RNA sequence: AACGCAGCUAGCUGCGAGAAUUAAUGUGAAUUGCAGGACACAUUGAUCAUCGACACUU
RNA sequence: UUGAAAAGAACUUUGAAGAGAGAGUUCAAGAGGGCGUUCAAACGAGAACUUUGAAUCGGGUUCAGAUCCCCGAAUCUUGGAAAGCGUCGCGGUUCCGGCGGCGUAAGGGCUGGGUCGGUCGGGCUGGGGCGCGAAGCGGGGCUGGGCGCGCGCCGCGGCUGGACGAGGCGGCGACUCUGGACGCGAGCCGGGCCCUUCCCGUGGAUCGCCCCAGCUGCGGCGGGCGUCGCGCGGCGCCUCGCCUCGGCCGGCGCCUAGCAGCCGACUU
């Protein structure tokens, strides 16, 4: 498990042909968005709330999207 | 059907092949009828497929067999197994040429002095 | 008496031969006479026993002029089987009793193309031996 | 106790209506075979009636419990009995002279009535039938009315059974050893005082002896074969069971106890078949840890050997006061069958002559009552 | 009837032992047809199939004791049983006394009341068994400053 | 100065080696392979906890023979059935048959599997 | 020597993944503890004997 | 080594049984298969002894295997709370064997050893901007009125099945009641939708806060004097009572036989 600290390093590496699946949680403080790969499940944790709703509609499409919430 | 030995005797190999794999596949299924608890008149053919699917592969294999006989006639060398095997010691002896050469010394000696046959009165 | 040095007189060595015999050779242990009129339509005395053929008793418990047909020939205990020769088992039920086919008289014989042959072969044989008495 | 016994009106009311429409519908489907009915739509059409005519009765209470005892049964010449197939299953096309068997049960309120029938397809009107079907089929029939004159009260199943065995051989065919003819009861198709026929040794030694008394219902099954009477099963899948109530056991298997909670939500201790299901797989990998656990007994469908004909008439009756009294018949002409062969055991022939002229009306008999002081 | 199978499951599905584990012996037919683990579990939300608590070994016997002998009220001439090095080591205390003072010798070098000329001298005489605790280190480079202080008036 | 030996000691030189090329085959023909497909696998399991494994599971067990690895059996269940095979386990049971834990791929389903196969 | 093979089989017996046997030749209606299924008995043959063909895991 | 042949003991009866008593087969059964710790309850027939109760890793899973199977990750934080565990609650009794809530005397050590002004963390105020009950907008729906709707409660009508009384010196026809199921009389009463209306979501103003702008001080307490009130309270000065909000720099200021507070061990 990577943690990824910036967000444009994190679309490219959810856009990748192996890119499987986003699982999104919504904790109390925070959103982690999680992508899983061949090797590894990156994980993207950012807490502002308007960004979040955000990034969930900017992501690329035929990736699943199922949210934890 | 009635899976007779002579009767097949005729065929090529790719019949014989056919009639083989699928009765291959019987066998097969009267196994997974006799794990769950089967009837014997499914289980009586165990047997009568058993020992015809025996039967299919000696008529393939004594007409394989019959070709290798056909083609190593007028070899001077044969397979190993294609030449006779009476037992270990009566394929070290001589054979029949060899069995019985006279030197032309003794072929000298039976010409000149052939046994006579007389006969000594009383 | 015996003038052959290859067969025995030997007791124990007759019944091994009679009591473990393979199953072809104890049919023909298992043969039957015939009756008064039918060795002068054939010209044969015995002949062995078969699954299906008219047979009466003439020895024994249950001894008749019944013509009941054979219905089992059981080689594994020396025994043949008879229609109308049963007995009540105690049960209700009701079972064979097996007699031996020396005792029995063929009074009518199942007749194909197997029995033609042996029935021939035994028939050519007893002419034969009437050319030696000339 | 609680459960009512015949001596109301309305509980022979119940058997009347359970009877007649196991009648019509029988009938109607007798009539509605052909050389060629699909056997599997036959099955399916004859539940689709008693579906269609159970909800076109009592439909006012809610609570009432009706419909389907014992489904369609289509047998075979060969076959035996329980003969319903499934969607996946390999069907007959019927076929010009062909003995065919055919089975069905309803219930109402717990009061069951089952009732089979054999015949010929396809014997034209001027044509007549032949033969060793001739000879096995008039050899269950009258073995069905040997049953039918000699239950009375006070008898016990061996008379019955020993005079089968007699009508049969002197047609000289058997009756298949080892069948049972059921006491029916308020939500039981089979209690114990029951009729076994040709039974093997274990299976009379174990066969607890009874008699025959008074408000009892009874249903008769006669399976009589034109060789040996020694049926088994040949690996054709059992596709008929029943649920068994007192036995307890706790599945481990998701499948099966999904499975044993439906058997429980649409029918209570009732006979069924796998097509009601309709996602049969399901079923079937739950109903043979069912099967295996004793939960569901089967109703295994049987067979003989390979040019054999099987004949099966199964009637209830009903014991009053009066005696034992015919509720259904299936619809038989027993003047089709040419069977040179026949009972001639001239007690038996008697006993068989007495109540053919006695099959007038039932009211005749009661008639002559007042007339027997007269002079 | 016999419930050793239904004794043994329990135990593994409540991670305990088969001592503290109570069933009901009212309801033991319906205990008693449980084949496996689900089963088990039904029968413990439902209340049948009990875990029971822990048998109470409380500490106020022996904590009341520890708040006495914090002030010494056990200890006396005639309630110990080891020597006196054994009870309390004799290597522990000089490498104890030696962690202090050597600890607040340091503390006076760069606080600047003491030179290198007097705290190395001073270090081989608290090496040495010269002093004896912190309060008599202490007030010794007290006295010892004052007149090196007056060597200089 | 041409026949030098820098070398203190004598190693053997290296003659050519011809190659086997006989005037007839050892043996007559070349024999039958006869553990095939049909020969792999015996027959399938049907006992309770084996039905753990068909819907909870998504798997078959079946009972393959002693000589067969888990490639011959993967190429097996694959053969006679075209279907397609995830991974295979295997244990060889005390009575001394071999017990294969075949799981099938998921995309197919053990339930429709084992139906035409007819353990269901 | 070891291990495997019977529908119901552990021992003895027989046999080798063609596994209580295949083919061919005699013979000519059974084997049998229960069953099942072949078997016009010449539109070819159950069974047993023979044994020359074929096969024969470690 | 039964007997010629299994004809190897049907059936009845006592017993939970092994075992017997009649009966039957056989020339023969003097031939019957090696034969010429305590107490209580439960199940059981039977209880001192049975059972129940009282004295390369993580997670899950089985009747029995798991670092091997499934799921998931690999070769303070990401994994991580979506999992476990502790409680609390609903549904349900072989689908039910499913789901949500809340929680997780002596012996030592730490800080500061200080006065005041400039700077900073700041604390505070003015201009502008942000969140919102409520007027209002988009509107969802247990409200207030109407309509199809319960294939209803109660009673009525007709059809059909069943049953019964009666009778002939083996012969058949007539009479009456009820059950099913329908229709009728809305006489009766229960479940949903349409309009203002009950009810939340969004944008602007007060009110609460923040950006920019102004100074290194701002916010708050107690006693005497004055003292007024529409449950809430309040005010101005002095203070030998006050916290001087604190750090860095700089006239500015030295505990010095060493304090002040805070914590902390077991020993003699």
């Amino acid at each position: 498990p990577r943690k990824i600290e910036e967000i444009k390093d994190f679309l490219l590496t959810a856009r990748r042909k192996d890119a499987k699946s986003v699982k999104i949680k919504k904790n109390k403080d925070n959103v982690k968005f999680k992508v899983r790969c061949s090797r590894y499940l990156y994980t993207l944790v950012i807490t502002d709330k308007e960004k979040a709703e955000k990034l969930k509609q900017s992501l690329p499409p035929g990736l699943a999207v199922k949210e934890l919430k | 059907a009635k899976i007779k030995a002579r009767d097949l005797r005729g065929k090529k190999k790719e019949e014989l092949l056919k009639q083989l794999d699928d009765l291959k596949v019987e066998l097969s299924q009267l196994r997974v009828a006799k794990v769950t608890g089967g009837a014997a008149s499914k289980l009586s053919k165990i047997r009568v497929v058993r020992k015809s699917i025996a039967r299919v592969l000696t008529v393939i294999n004594q007409t394989q067999k019959e070709n290798l006989r056909k083609f190593y006639k007028g070899k001077k060398y044969k397979p190993l197994d294609l030449r006779p095997k009476k037992t270990r010691a009566m394929r070290r002896r001589l054979n029949k040429h060899e069995e019985n050469l006279k030197t032309k010394k003794q072929q000298r000696k039976e010409r000149l002095y052939p046994l006579r046959k007389y006969a000594v009165k009383a | 008496m015996k003038f052959n040095p290859f067969v025995t007189s030997d007791r124990s060595k007759n019944r091994k031969r009679h009591f473990n015999a393979p199953s072809h050779i104890r049919r023909k242990i298992m043969s039957s006479p015939l009756s008064k009129e039918l060795r002068q339509k054939y010209n044969v005395r015995s002949m062995p026993i078969r699954k299906d053929d008219e047979v009466q008793v003439v020895r024994g418990h249950y001894k008749g002029q019944q013509i009941g047909k054979v219905v089992q020939v059981y080689r594994k205990k020396y025994v043949i089987y008879i229609e109308r020769v049963q007995r009540e088992k105690a049960n209700g039920t009701t079972v064979h009793v097996g007699i031996h086919p020396s005792k029995v008289v063929i009074t009518r014989l199942k007749l194909d193309k197997d029995r033609k042959k042996i029935l021939e072969r035994k028939a050519k044989s007893r002419q034969v031996g009437k050319e030696k008495g000339k | 106790q609680q459960e009512q016994t015949i001596a109301e009106d309305l509980v022979v009311t119940k058997y009347k209506m359970g009877g007649d429409i196991a009648n019509r519908v029988l009938r109607s489907l007798v009539e509605a075979s052909s050389s060629g009915v699909s056997v599997l739509s036959l099955c399916e059409k004859g539940d689709a009636m008693i579906m269609e005519e159970t909800g076109k009765i009592f439909k006012k209470e809610k609570e009432m419990k009706k419909g389907i005892a014992f489904p369609t049964s289509i047998s075979v010449n060969n076959c035996v009995c329980h003969f319903s197939p499934l969607k996946s299953d390999q069907d007959y096309i019927l076929k010009e002279g062909d003995l065919v068997k055919i089975d069905l049960g309803v219930h109402v309120d717990g009061f069951i009535a089952n009732v089979a029938h054999t015949f010929v397809v396809d014997v034209a009107q001027g044509t007549q039938v032949t033969g060793r079907k001739a000879d096995v089929i008039k050899a269950a029939h009258l073995c069905a009315e040997a049953a039918l004159r000699l239950v009375k009260p006070g008898n016990q199943n061996t008379q019955v059974t020993e005079a089968w065995n007699k009508v049969a051989h002197s047609f000289n065919c058997t009756p298949i050893e080892g069948m049972l003819s059921h006491q029916l009861k308020q939500h039981v198709i089979d209690g114990e005082k029951t009729i076994i026929q040709n039974p093997t040794d274990q299976q009379k030694k174990d066969h607890e002896k009874a008699e025959f008394e008074v408000h009892e219902v009874y249903a008769v099954d006669v399976l009589v074969s034109s060789g040996e009477g020694k049926a088994k099963d040949a690996g054709q899948r059992t596709t008929i069971y029943k649920r068994d109530p007192s036995k307890q056991y706790g599945l481990k298997m998701k499948t099966s106890r999904a499975f044993f909670s439906e058997v429980e939500r649409r029918f209570d201790a009732m006979p069924f078949t796998l097509r009601a299901f309709e996602d049969e797989k399901k079923a079937r990998m739950g109903v043979v840890e069912c099967a295996k656990h004793e939960l569901l007994q089967p109703f295994n469908v049987l067979y003989e050997k390979e040019g054999e004909f099987v004949a099966q008439f199964k009637f209830t009756v009903l014991l009053m006061p009066n005696g034992p009294m015919r509720i259904t018949s299936g619809p038989f002409e027993p003047d089709l069958y040419k069977s040179e062969m026949e009972v001639q055991d001239a007690e038996l022939k008697a006993l068989l002559q007495s109540s053919a002229s006695r099959k007038t009306q039932k009211k005749k008999k009661k008639k002559a009552s007042k007339t027997a002081e007269n002079a | 009837s016999m419930l050793r199978l239904q004794k043994r499951l329990a135990s593994s599905v409540l991670r305990c032992g088969k001592k503290k584990v109570w069933l009901d012996p009212n309801e033991t037919n319906e205990i008693a047809n449980a084949n496996s683990r689900q089963q088990i579990r039904k029968l413990i939300k439902d209340g049948l199939i009990i875990r029971k608590p822990v048998t109470v070994h409380s500490r106020a016997r022996c904590r009341k004791n520890t708040l006495a002998r914090r002030k010494g009220r056990h200890m006396g001439i005639g309630k110990r049983k080891g020597t006196a090095n054994a009870r309390m080591p004799e290597k522990v205390t000089w490498m104890r006394r030696m962690r202090i003072l050597r600890r607040l010798l340091r503390r006076y070098r760069e606080s600047k009341k003491i030179d290198r000329h007097m705290y190395h001298s001073l270090y081989l005489k608290v090496k040495g068994n010269v002093f004896k605790n912190k309060r008599i280190l202490m007030e010794h480079i007290h006295k010892l400053k004052a007149d090196k202080a007056r060597k200089k008036l | 100065k041409k026949k030098i030996r820098t070398s203190p000691t004598f190693r053997r030189p290296k003659t050519l080696r011809l190659r086997r090329q006989p005037k007839y085959p050892r043996k007559s023909a070349p024999r039958r392979n006869k553990l095939d497909h049909y020969a792999i696998i015996k027959f399938p399991l049907t006992t309770e906890s084996a039905m753990k494994k068909i819907e909870d599971n998504n798997t078959l067990v079946f009972i393959v023979d002693v000589k067969a690895n888990k490639h011959q059996i993967k190429q097996a269940v694959k053969k006679l059935y075209d279907i397609d095979v995830a991974k295979v386990n295997t244990l060889i049971r005390p009575d001394g048959e071999k017990k294969a834990y075949v799981r099938l791929a998921p995309d197919y389903d053990a339930l429709d599997v084992a139906n035409k196969i007819g353990i269901i």
